[PDB]
């Protein structure tokens, strides 16, 4: 950890970047239904209409689980083939700060809604939404620590 | 490459000095080594930009270093050592890095920034790059252990973080 340090070969790498490019679209989508999703519950909802909003937040959660995964390996791939190349390179990175960038996103995201929930309650039910939080922040650290490890 | 393999040594020598063995007198673990930097701490003006007339003998040279304690990963110190004649390092300061709450970059010296814990303090790296680095270690440090908070940030490109002008805005400490 030292931090000083589709024929066409080219169209084929670009078309990894390409697809890297729309499932990050994808993923800030779905990082921007979550925060609109906690924004919801933020409001006094209905107990029959709250359950099918937790329902849904969790299935935009899992999206984001396996979007997260996807994107590592694609982008770390990409950075492969970069490994000998000063334009796929760049192209690679490139992908890889955007990729943070949203994760970053997210983990501001989740963040602002714990303690918004905290500051709009004071059941055991809540209890566990704390440690389902609090399970997805420490895979995106862990994600995010993955994403900062080298490719060689 | 001569900043990697300083960065080498340093970090070989500041875990054997002081981030390997139990407490001398309590027998706790040590911290866990996480990173660290090269600094210039001016005596007479430690907490504002010196002049260009500050006598050379106000320089000194100390290291900061980031560090976990041994069973709790979201329990962050910062240090501030000395290195002994034998190469190891005695640390004179410690800071929580929950006191970490402003980080400015200087604009007018290009190795200068300023880190508001207990109080203001005025520090230099040796190089350019060498802040970039430390500062991005320290604000990312900061960001994963506090779980997307970060300490105001003054004349710093946000994106070094990872961040944008609203996901700061989000994660601020002072809201």
């Amino acid at each position: 950890a030292n931090p000083y340090e589709g024929s066409d070969d080219f169209v084929a790498f670009m078309n990894k970047i390409n697809s890297i490019n729309a499932n990050l679209s994808r993923y800030e989508n779905i990082i921007n239904q979550i925060d609109a999703q906690h924004k919801d519950l933020l409001t006094q909802v209905s107990e029959e209409q709250e359950m099918e909003l937790r329902r849904s937040l969790d299935d935009y959660i899992s999206q984001a689980t396996d979007l997260q995964y996807q994107l590592k390996a694609d982008i770390k791939d990409a950075q492969r083939d970069g490994l000998h190349d000063s334009n796929k390179q760049a192209q690679a990175e490139n992908c890889r700060q955007k990729f943070l960038k949203l994760i970053q996103d997210y983990r501001i995201i989740d963040s602002n809604y714990k303690e918004e929930s905290k500051e709009q309650a004071k059941v055991q039910a809540r209890h566990q939404e704390l440690l389902k939080l609090e399970k997805t922040m420490a895979e995106l650290t862990q994600l995010f620590n993955d994403m900062e490890e080298l490719v060689i | 490459n001569f900043l990697a393999e300083q960065y080498e040594r340093d970090r070989k020598a500041i875990i054997n000095c002081c981030f390997s063995r139990p407490d001398h007198k309590t027998g706790e673990p040590p911290n866990n080594y996480i990173t660290h930097v090269r600094i210039i701490e001016d005596s007479k003006f430690p907490s504002s930009r010196p002049p260009p007339d500050s006598k050379l003998e106000n320089k000194k040279k100390r290291l900061l270093i980031l560090s976990a304690k041994p069973n709790n990963a979201k329990l962050i110190q910062i240090h501030k050592a000395r290195e002994n004649s034998d190469g190891s390092f005695q640390i004179g300061r410690t800071w929580q890095l929950t006191e970490l709450v402003r980080v400015e970059k200087d604009l007018e010296i290009s190795e200068g920034f300023i880190l508001t814990m207990s109080k203001k303090y005025y520090w230099e790296t040796n190089s350019a790059k060498e802040r970039t680095v430390f500062i991005k270690s320290l604000i990312t440090l900061y960001i994963q252990t506090f779980e997307g908070h970060v300490p105001e940030l003054v004349n710093w490109d946000l994106s070094l973080f990872y961040l944008d002008e609203r996901s700061y805005q989000r994660a601020v400490i002072t809201n």
